[PDB]
């Protein structure tokens, strides 16, 4: 009646704890256990996993993140080796979203939500605080891409879209060119998604550009407020943390309970094929592997240490507790707790960047209204200005002065020319209407022509099938 | 200077020694001489594959690798990607499982495959629809890894096209074989083209339910990705006849060509690296080198891989890691229940073989066509005038009708190609009005044998 | 305008009945069936959008 199970842990003490926990689970309701520590060389580590657990015919592999802070150090080789036989592994403390793509990792159930799921929390923070116009800073990795995709596919339901989405490159130390673009936007709330080093770099770049002043609100992921970022984060960061996210012990206990429950459910089913005894010399998919993964992905464990353990369709834990954290005097302070589809605040004060104690709406009205205008004869006359700086002062037949604007457009009307953005003087019917609107609409217009010099239709992109507006 | 070629020797019986003799000895005079070490794998076990690749990296100091197995398992691609990422050796899978392409590869990994990504399959699907005037379709997907990416790409291509498709409901079956919400969701399909996207096992159930619901017939065409027709030798009984699918070329461009192309690609990349960097790359001492942390101070081979030309064909690779010019042969379930080619993906054109749809009959219990008609016409009078398809959004745009002529190839060549044209006029408007009122479908085509008609030797013409 | 008259002898769970009942594009339906068959026909129509 032996049912084996395998696990790869960070240290021997955690291995002994896992053995004690699995013994307690067995005593609660005939089930073996084995363990092995991590190894530096990924290839050798995977070979050891293969030759130790697979030779022992395990049913699941409990994999946990190692002490060293290296991305994809533990899970990827173990996940690949197990998914070769469709043996379902249980991640413990790895929040990278690359494991949420079942196309690559065929069998990977984990008991912590990914970093991408934090996107949903942002929506909740945008709901209670009534924020609709946001900007989103995202790295060009799978993690950032996944976070952006989740946020967009969850925001499109509310018929809302981000004001701008700005991409990164994983390692660039110069992002001020992008913060310059971020300056000229009405949305004044920034949602970051980047690693600790990239978070520190963007914090350093934004500090010199006064994006940390009053009227700005920052929403920042869990891993972008820990470490060096915590040293450079401005006051008022609305970061997130997991409840017992780093607690390997609670996750180990909860995962072994879930796996024991799933094994008990499985052995009561119809004929079940044993897992292959030897990793070497075997190239067949474990026929009951997909069934075991399916029953794992649907088992409900409402008696867990970390609360109810329910997996979503993608194979990741759902309804996880997120704790909000505001940075005050260079020290994180608990503010609220989000459990699921609802964020709850507390009596602790929330000081936004700049020291404001209100709920600053990040919708700078701006009222600049950069205006384009085509040169049309009866409506918008365009003429060269004088050397004094301003265009001359004509007069109407009735003696009234004619209103003129400092148009910024290209002198060379000839196509295929090095267009020079020189200021002409433009005036006329449409210009007079614009003056009336500005006088009544509080406008501060910056009129400028169009480089194309055309009204603009939907032109097909050169050597493509995409529509484009000129 | 050293290239390793590894096979599974299952689907390659004669290639046990044929791979060794087939090298770039006379294929090209590359500036760098390379020797091909041929290996055969009894089984592609993970530990066994790790050991074999590590031995090949240690012994003979290979500068690259070409891998192709007969296994249908998809984990081989993942394992190869991981090995390429850690060992720092360029690995390409010419055939079988290694052929399958993973959505996302590790940035460190230098793994390349000959397969086609789901984006390319979707775009050739939409090209098939455009070439057959199937401008109304109802995308349906199950909960399968990669369904969200496929749906998003299809929607984006729909929104950014001048063709203007009437993309209807995009159903997502949250649970196959549920028979509770799947039935009511499928019953809303009033369209004529369905982009099924499901696993090979789940697609059988979906198609059986569709037949048991009335969604299979003459007026319904199912276009289907490669992963549903992965094994063309196993055709389930529930698969409807004339079911369009897009896959890689199993028939033409085989091993004797796949391995040649892979070796040529690797040699061209090495030559480009030598042209850019005077020093040649040095292989890692061993994979089991846990104590010593390695690196790649020299530039890796991705740039070389991109701008690669060999034996005329452009076997370049995209920035993501997909082949720029895949094969992507279109196939259809013939009335004899055997997949057959009806078009090979070209440079950037569909190159369909059937100008007019075959109108394949589904399961033998289906009714005959009492509404579809074949109509012959002459494009001489102003009542019927032909016109080439419009440049932007190539199709019959406003008042014209798909209208195929039989144009003789060249001048003296007896070959004749059925070209699709848009013919309009007074009689075409009459036909359109008649179809609208009488409620029938037509397949217009011009006549080739003479004018309106004359009795020649008691045989009618035209 | 009377059109698309439908008469089904292929029962209600088959495919012929589904394809024939899908033809009803009108907003008014003159049903004629037994009491036992009427509930099945209306259930099939409800699961179809009519
Ligand atoms: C249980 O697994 C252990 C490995 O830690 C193994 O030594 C032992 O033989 C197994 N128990 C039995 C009786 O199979
Ligand atoms: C790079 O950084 C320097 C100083 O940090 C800055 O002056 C320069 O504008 C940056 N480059 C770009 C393209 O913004
Ligand atoms: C940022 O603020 C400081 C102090 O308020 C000021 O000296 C500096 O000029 C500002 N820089 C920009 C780019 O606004
Ligand atoms: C958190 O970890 C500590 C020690 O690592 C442990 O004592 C405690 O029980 C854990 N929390 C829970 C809820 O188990
Ligand atoms: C989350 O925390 C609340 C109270 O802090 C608790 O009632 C709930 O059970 C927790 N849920 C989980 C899944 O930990
Ligand atoms: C937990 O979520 C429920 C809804 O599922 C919500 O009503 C409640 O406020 C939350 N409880 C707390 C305080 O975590
Ligand atoms: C337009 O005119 C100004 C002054 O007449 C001249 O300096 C400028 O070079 C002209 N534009 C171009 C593109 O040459
Ligand atoms: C807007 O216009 C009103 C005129 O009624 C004026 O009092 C106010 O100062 C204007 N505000 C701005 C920002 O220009
Ligand atoms: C590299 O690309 C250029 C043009 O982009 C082309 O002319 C050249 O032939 C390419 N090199 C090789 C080795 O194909
Ligand atoms: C092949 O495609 C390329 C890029 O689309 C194009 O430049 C070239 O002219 C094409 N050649 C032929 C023969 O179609």
């Amino acid at each position: 009646k032996i049912v084996n199970i395998g696990a790869v842990l960070s240290t021997r003490k955690h291995e002994q704890m896992f053995r004690e926990a699995v013994n307690q689970a067995n005593k609660r309701h005939q089930l073996n256990a084995t363990s092995v520590t991590h190894k530096p060389n990924a290839i050798q580590m995977a070979l050891s996993v293969c030759e130790d657990l697979i030779s022992s015919q395990v049913y699941a592999i409990l994999v946990s993140h190692p002490p060293t802070p290296n991305d994809h150090f533990t899970p990827t080789p173990v996940s690949y080796t197990a998914g070769f036989y469709r043996i379902p592994v249980l991640g413990l403390t790895t929040r990278m979203s690359i494991y949420s793509d079942k196309s690559i990792h065929l069998s990977f159930l984990r008991t912590v939500p990914p970093y991408s799921h934090q996107s949903s929390v942002w929506f909740e923070m945008m709901r209670v605080y009534s924020w609709n116009h946001i900007i989103l800073l995202v790295s060009d990795d799978h993690e950032g891409r996944a976070a952006q995709k989740r946020l967009e596919t969850l925001l499109e339901e509310r018929e809302s879209k981000a004001e701008k989405v700005l991409q990164f490159d994983p390692g660039t130390k110069n992002v001020t060119a992008l913060l310059m673009e971020a300056k000229e936007l009405e949305a004044r709330v920034i949602i970051l998604s980047a690693s600790e080093d990239d978070a520190a770099t963007v914090y350093r770049a934004a500090a010199m550009l006064n994006m940390t002043g009053s009227g700005y609100v920052w929403l920042v992921g869990e891993r972008e407020i820990s470490g060096n970022a915590l040293r450079y984060a401005p006051d008022g960061i609305l970061g997130l943390q997991l409840i017992n996210g780093k607690n390997e012990s609670a996750h180990i206990s909860d995962a072994v309970g879930v796996v024991a429950q799933a094994v008990h459910e499985l052995l009561e089913k119809e004929n079940i094929t044993d897992p292959p005894r030897g990793c070497v010399g075997n190239t067949n998919i474990w026929k009951t592997g997909p069934l075991f993964k399916r029953v794992l992905m649907s088992s409900k464990y409402a008696d867990g240490v970390t609360g109810r353990v329910e997996f979503n369709e993608d194979g990741d834990r759902k309804f996880a507790n997120y704790s909000i954290m505001n940075l005050q005097n260079r020290k994180l302070v608990q503010v609220g707790i989000y459990n699921g589809t609802h964020v709850i605040p507390n009596d602790r004060k929330i000081i936004w960047p700049g020291g404001e104690t209100e709920k600053p709406r990040g919708y700078q009205m701006s009222t600049r209204l950069k205006i384009v205008t085509i040169h049309q004869e009866p409506f918008v006359y365009v003429k060269p200005t004088l050397s004094d700086g301003t265009c001359k002062e004509e007069f109407t037949v009735n003696g009234d002065p004619v209103k003129k604007v400092i148009c910024t457009g290209p002198n060379d009307t000839s196509p295929g020319s090095p267009r020079h953005t020189v200021p002409q003087c433009c005036y006329g019917f449409c210009i007079d209407l614009l003056i009336k609107l500005a006088r009544t609409m509080n406008f501060t217009y910056e009129v400028h022509l169009v480089a194309d010099g055309k009204f603009g239709t939907q032109e097909r992109v050169n050597n493509s099938n995409k529509k484009e507006w000129n | 200077l050293n290239i390793a070629v590894m096979l599974g020797h299952s689907h390659d019986v004669t290639e046990r020694e044929l791979r060794t003799l087939w090298g770039p000895e006379q294929a090209a005079g590359l500036p760098l001489d390379v020797n091909v070490v041929a290996l055969l794998m009894n089984r592609t076990d993970p530990k066994s594959l790790i050991t074999h690749v590590c031995d090949l990296m240690s012994g003979a100091r290979i500068h690259g690798l070409v891998f192709g197995d007969d296994t249908d398992q998809e984990a081989v691609a993942q394992m190869l990607d991981f090995i390429s990422s850690h060992t720092f050796v360029p690995i390409l899978g010419i055939h079988g499982g290694a052929s399958m392409i993973m959505a996302d590869k590790d940035p460190t990994s230098t793994f390349f495959q000959f397969g086609a990504s789901i984006q390319q399959q979707a775009t050739v699907m939409l090209k098939i629809m455009q070439d057959y005037d199937w401008h109304v379709f109802s995308l349906v997907t199950t909960i399968f890894p990669g369904y969200r990416e496929f749906i998003s790409f299809v929607k984006t291509t729909v929104d950014n096209s001048f063709v203007g498709w009437d993309m209807q409901n995009v159903i997502t079956l949250d649970t196959s074989f549920e028979d509770a919400k799947t039935q009511v969701q499928l019953k809303k399909i009033h369209s004529s083209v369905i982009l099924l996207y499901c696993s090979k096992d789940e697609a059988v159930l979906i198609l059986s339910e569709a037949r048991s619901l009335g969604l299979t017939g003459y007026d319904f065409f199912w276009i289907v990705p490669s992963l549903v027709s992965g094994n063309t030798e196993l055709i389930p009984k529930e698969f409807p006849s004339g079911l369009i699918s897009v896959s890689y070329d199993d028939w033409d461009y085989s091993l004797e060509a796949r391995v040649r192309d892979g070796i040529g690609i690797l040699t061209t990349a090495a030559s480009s690296m030598l042209e850019k960097f005077s020093y040649i790359p040095e292989a890692k001492a061993s994979c089991y080198g846990q104590m010593e942390r390695p690196e790649v101070p020299m530039h890796t081979l991705h740039p070389f891989m991109v701008n690669v030309t060999w034996d005329g064909k452009d076997l370049s690779f995209t920035e993501e890691g997909y082949q720029v010019h895949p094969r992507l042969v279109v196939i259809v379930l013939n009335k004899d229940r055997e997949w057959e080619k009806v078009g090979k993906w070209e440079n950037h054109t569909l190159s369909l073989r059937h100008a007019v749809w075959p109108r394949y009959k589904s399961f033998s219990d289906c009714e005959p066509d009492d509404n579809h008609l074949s109509i012959v016409t002459l494009e001489e009078a102003p009542f019927v005038i032909v016109e080439d398809i419009d440049p932007l959004t190539e199709t019959c745009v406003r008042n014209t009708v798909p209208c195929r002529k039989f144009v003789k190839i060249n001048n003296s060549t007896n070959e004749g190609m059925n070209v699709k044209k848009c013919c309009k006029g007074f009689c075409i408007d009459i036909l359109k009005k008649l179809s609208r009122t009488v409620k029938f479908t037509y397949d217009l085509y011009l006549v080739t044998n003479g004018k309106h008609g004359k009795k020649v030797n008691n045989v009618w013409n035209g």
